[PDB]
């Protein structure tokens, strides 16, 4: 009804003023407009390739968009366009043409909405602007790991909820499965910190790698290191959770003391409020009536059981991005001892192609990680955000947390990255069978590549009790016993 | 090593696209008493048997029990925070009355365990106006020698009988008590018990078959 | 004491919920999404029909609820609920603020007829078995005045 | 606070 | 054939036996619970205990087109060993193992040795 | 908030009347008998008939608005038995199970200080 009023002609003695978004530029025609004021800023979906974050940001429009804004004032008669930027910024910062949205997307997202429409053929589908065939094939594979697509490439129940989230599938995965044991306030805080960026100023940036100052840096890091010895993700949870109780007058003092970035943390505060609403809208039953309060954001320190579960939800998003220590898979392939520093301990990704020399596949810990100041041996299985070639010596690791054996299996159970062996028989390994399609038995799960598949590098997890039901001749697992 | 070793509701609303209202969700056994008075002659059984009376009521029935010396009565109250069965309070009242009429406690427990057990009651004068010796003998007929006759009916009919002078009370299922009423009354009218014993045997077989 | 929501097109019982006391008064808003339940215990339960959850639980009335009137419009925030009990007590509950806005007592018998209309200020038509009709004028503020009382000669079952 |  | 050989306070009765024959005359008148218990007994069993070469050769035999090394192990396996291995053959497309198994037996029958064993092996496959 | 009634129950040998009324007793709120809920005359006095009638009256009692009652059980009295039979007991139980709060229980059977002669005669009755 309101856009009926704008299209309704003005009263006599009154000049018309309309104020709107790009929709007024192109979507519709405004009769009688002789003056157009151009801010030059529009909010459009943006995908960040380096950190894989999808967001909606206010930024400069393309040169074509600005011209369409200026031609608006000249439909009925000669008019004037007043741009709130200069020619120089128009020449340099305004791109000639707006990029297609398909190029401003996660590739996993495009297939997700594409599959949410129940369209089978993604690889051969005639895009106006096709993404690379290789880019697509990875995207389908990533969603299958996220459980959004089943074995037959069809969207699953996780998938339909996955499409409803406007975020990237990786982050939307953790938010969906996190509605257990009141762990939602913690998980979004990670998502907010990860989505916006790292708020920790490291020693190298500080140039202190003065002897009193480096200690204060160490004390500040140690103060945020109580949640978990082996995890860097929860240290990010410490600052964001500790941020909220820092009153308004104590922001800057808190920030100078802790060597953190002010403008970054305030943003994270805003993302949490926005992020919760998206989750509580889809998850809750009164999707649109829900409203966020700062009190819901506020929460106390996680319990040890809650910490373990949080490690599970984080790994749920990053099942593919999980690394193993090399000695466990290949003993003596790389010499290791207690003398070797932690930063020099090799690790292997699960989907790393096996090269003739296994040393090439190795990845190593970043010095800034909490795992550096640790001393004793690091854990066998690591979860990481991504890999960075930075550092000429070795590839470095953006670690999140440490995941144990059985938790990793139950998380990969939904995904296709985990395979199960045949029923184990032997000492105390009788296979219980209730019906011809039903049985309860021990199985050693295999995570990663199949034993036949030598191209990729899979490994075997610890044996675990499990319930299986036979479906289409396949002994599908139901739950670990 | 061993030597042997080897080697808040929201005050706001949102309008949905159709225009409809959409509001936030709203924030998410009474007490009774029964009084039964005990006569003087039953209290002494009540006192020495009380140790076995309150446990079933307080625990299984979850009732709140008390006996008042001043009025010489038993008190049963439903506990709103503990009591769950609506019929427990009356059931407890039903049980204690049975003891109050002259009944063995264990028999009275049957009323707590089951729900289809009732009390039938009547006097001899309702049947026939017997007086003096005629009344006194008639009571002897029902009990029989050593109380045998009263036990004869009870086993066959699956009830219990108390011969409180001219007052008779019967406990059982409705079918059981009614036939018992017939047998005791038949004695009142003057039938010798031995003949009644034969009929008691007859009805006993019918009970077993069905 | 079980409310059951039945979907005609789908033809199945979509929602089933339990109420505190037996309720003989049922009102549905003109927009066809909210349902008000008037129990004999004086409690008022507002349920979203499409979703099937309790939106409001007003417990102010002492007598049995005899009349319930929803007032509202599409694309508006002046949504209101009017409830009358058998004690001649009328209350104007406000859904948006989730509170009782007005209270009226002039009726002596049960109130059976309620109706709100917008004055181009809102007017309430209250009618009960006492054979009178009361016209009230009110707003969101603390203003609620009686305008006229009409002796209608007839027991007001609905108005 | 516990976090601090 | 070898398997080994295997009150409430508020008591609930109604009907004729309680003397309510009117209920009887008027017409008014647990297996899953056993099934639930059987599930519990199984669940107890897994918590009670808190602890292949065949399939390897089968893949190699297909690779080299020589199941002779495989066929030797089949004869060595105990009958209890035999049935489990036959039943454990995977049954999803493209059915490589089943196709491989029949090739191994097909090679065996050509050998004209151990005729009785190879014949019964397929009967379990078909079974 | 609590409105009280009076549940007058009359348990005869051949039938049981369940009657609920206002405190004055002149207004009848609901009356249901043993014959109402039964098919056969022999079962009018059955406790089962009484329970159904009690359940029937209780539903109407709630419908009208009465939430509590005062029970006044009685028998035929007069020249006959003075104690209420099993049926009134079953009805009294049913009202308690119905959920209606029971205010007070009393026995108001007609007890004659003096009475006329009985139907049996000298030789008795109730064979």
């Amino acid at each position: 009804k309101e856009q009926m009023r704008v299209f309704q002609k003005p009263p006599q003695g009154s000049r018309l003023c309309i104020v709107a978004t790009n929709v007024a530029e192109t979507s519709l025609t405004i009769p009688g407009v002789r003056y157009v004021v151009d801010s030059g800023r529009s909010k459009e979906r943006k995908y960040n390739e380096s950190n894989g974050v999808q967001s909606f940001e206010v930024g400069w429009v393309s040169k074509a968009s600005a011209n369409q804004r200026s031609g608006r004032a000249g439909r009925t008669g000669p008019g004037h366009c007043y741009r709130l930027y200069s020619s120089a910024v128009f020449e340099h910062d305004f791109e000639q043409f707006s990029k297609p949205e398909i190029l401003r997307m996660p590739v996993e997202s495009i297939v997700l909405q594409m599959k949410s429409m129940a369209i089978h053929n993604i690889i051969n589908f005639p895009f106006p602007t096709p993404p690379d065939r290789v880019a697509l094939s990875k995207a389908i594979q990533l969603l299958q790991y996220l459980g959004a697509l089943d074995n037959k490439e069809m969207i699953t129940e996780d998938g339909k909820k996955m499409s409803l989230f406007p975020l990237s599938p990786r982050f939307s995965k953790m938010l969906l499965v996190s509605d257990e044991k009141a762990c939602l306030p913690y998980i979004v805080a990670i998502v907010s910190a990860l989505s916006v960026g790292d708020p920790f100023i490291n020693e190298f940036e500080l140039g202190i790698n003065k002897k009193e100052l480096r200690s204060k840096f160490y004390k500040s890091r140690s103060q945020f290191s109580k949640l978990d010895k082996f995890s860097d993700v929860f240290r990010l949870l410490s600052v964001v959770s500790a941020m909220d109780y820092v009153p308004k007058e104590q922001k800057e003092i808190f920030m100078k003391k802790n060597f953190l970035r002010g403008k970054l943390m305030e943003e994270i505060v805003k993302l949490r409020k926005q992020l919760m609403y998206i989750i509580k809208s889809n998850t809750s039953k009164e999707n649109i009536a829900v409203v966020i309060r700062n009190e819901d954001l506020k929460s106390d320190i996680p319990s040890v059981i809650q910490i373990k579960l949080l490690k599970q939800m984080i790994c749920a998003g990053f099942v593919d991005h999980v690394a193993v220590r090399a000695d466990v898979l290949f003993p003596d392939d790389a010499k290791i001892t207690n003398r070797t520093s932690i930063i020099n301990i090799p690790y292997i990704p699960v989907l790393a192609t096996r090269t003739p020399n296994i040393e090439d596949c190795f990845v190593y810990i970043h010095p800034t990680s909490i795992l550096n100041n640790l001393g004793e041996m690091p854990p066998k299985y690591m979860l990481y955000y991504s890999l960075h070639l930075g550092g000429n010596n070795k590839t470095r690791m953006n670690t999140l947390c440490d995941i144990a054996s059985t938790p990793l299996a139950n998380i990969a159970r939904k995904g296709l990255l985990l395979t199960y062996s045949k029923p184990l028989t032997g000492q105390g390994l009788k296979t219980v069978n209730l019906s011809p399609t039903e049985r309860y038995c021990y199985v050693v799960p295999r995570f990663g590549s199949t034993v036949d598949n030598d191209l990729k590098i899979g490994w075997d997890l610890n044996p675990i009790a499990v319930h299986q039901k036979k479906q289409k001749g396949q002994w599908t697992v139901i739950k670990f016993i | 090593v061993a030597p042997t070793a080897l080697k808040h509701e929201s005050k706001t609303v949102v309008v949905d696209d159709q225009g409809k209202p959409r509001f936030t969700s709203a924030s998410k056994i009474k007490f009774e008493s029964r009084k039964i008075m005990v006569p003087p002659h039953r209290m002494t059984p009540l006192r020495n048997s009380w140790t076995k009376i309150y446990p079933p009521l307080v625990e299984h029935l979850k009732l709140q029990v008390r006996m008042n010396l001043k009025t010489k009565s038993v008190e049963l109250r439903t506990n709103p925070k503990f009591t769950t069965d609506p019929g427990a309070l009356q059931k407890g009242a039903d049980f204690i009355k049975a003891f109050t009429l002259g009944f063995d406690l264990d028999d009275s427990i049957a009323l707590l365990r089951l729900d289809d057990l009732y009390i039938e009651t009547f006097e001899v004068k309702d049947v026939k106006t017997l007086t003096g010796d005629h009344l006194s003998r008639a009571i002897g007929r029902i009990a029989g020698k050593d109380g045998k006759t009263k036990f004869a009916i009870e086993n066959a009919t699956r009830t219990r009988i108390v011969l409180a002078d001219s007052k008779i009370h019967i406990l059982g299922g409705f079918t059981h008590i009614r036939m018992a009423r017939e047998s005791v009354v038949s004695l009142i009218l003057g039938s010798p018990p031995g003949k009644v014993y034969g009929n008691l045997r007859t009805v006993a077989s019918r009970l077993k078959e069905r | 004491q079980l409310l059951k929501i039945f979907h005609l097109k789908t033809g199945k019982v979509v929602r089933s919920m339990k109420i505190s006391s037996p309720s003989y008064i049922l009102d549905a808003d003109s927009t066809s999404t909210l349902l008000a339940v008037g129990g004999t215990d004086g409690s008022i339960i507002v349920v979203d029909i499409e979703n099937g959850y309790i939106t409001h639980s007003f417990k102010g009335h002492g007598g049995t609820i005899s009349s319930l009137k929803f007032y509202g419009q599409l694309n508006s925030k002046i949504w209101l609920l009017a409830s009358g009990d058998t004690n001649g007590m009328v209350k104007v509950w406000d859904l948006v603020k989730r509170k009782c806005l007005h209270t009226l007592q002039e009726h002596t018998s049960a109130v059976r007829g309620l109706d709100i209309i917008e004055v181009p200020s809102l007017n309430l038509l209250s009618g009960g078995r006492d054979d009178i009709i009361n016209l009230w004028d009110f707003n969101m503020k603390k203003k609620c005045k009686l305008l006229k009382t009409l002796p209608v000669n007839q027991q007001v079952e609905s108005c | 606070n516990p976090w601090l | 054939r070898s398997k080994p050989k295997e009150l409430p306070f508020f008591l609930q009765l109604s009907g004729e036996k309680v003397g309510d024959e009117a209920s009887v005359r008027e017409g008014i008148a647990h297996r899953r619970d056993q099934e639930a218990q059987k599930k519990l007994d199984a669940e107890e069993q897994m918590n009670k205990f808190k602890v292949s070469h065949f399939t390897k050769q089968l893949r190699e035999g297909s690779q080299s087109k020589d199941y002779s090394s495989l066929l030797a192990t089949l004869i060595n396996f105990s009958p209890a060993a035999v049935d489990l291995e036959i039943r454990s053959l995977n049954s999803f497309e493209p059915f490589d193992e089943i196709v491989w198994f029949i090739d191994a037996l097909t090679q065996g029958l050509k050998s004209n040795k151990n005729f009785e064993l190879y014949e019964t092996f397929m009967s379990l496959l078909f079974k | 908030s609590q409105v009280f009634g009076v549940a007058r129950i009359y348990a005869s040998f051949n039938d049981t009347f369940v009657h609920v009324t206002d405190l004055s007793g002149k207004e009848t709120i609901a009356r249901v008998t043993g014959g109402m809920k039964v098919k056969a005359d022999r079962d009018e006095s059955s406790p089962y008939a009484a329970m159904l009638a009690a359940q029937d009256v209780a539903a109407k009692c709630k419908e009208v608005g009465i939430t509590a009652v005062h029970v006044k059980i009685r028998a035929t009295g007069g020249t006959r038995t003075k104690t209420p039979g099993p049926g009134g007991q079953a009805a009294l139980r049913a009202l308690a199970r119905s959920g209606l709060r029971i205010g007070r229980i009393e026995d108001v059977t007609p007890v004659p200080s003096d009475s006329t002669r009985k139907k049996g005669g000298r030789r008795g009755r109730r064979l």
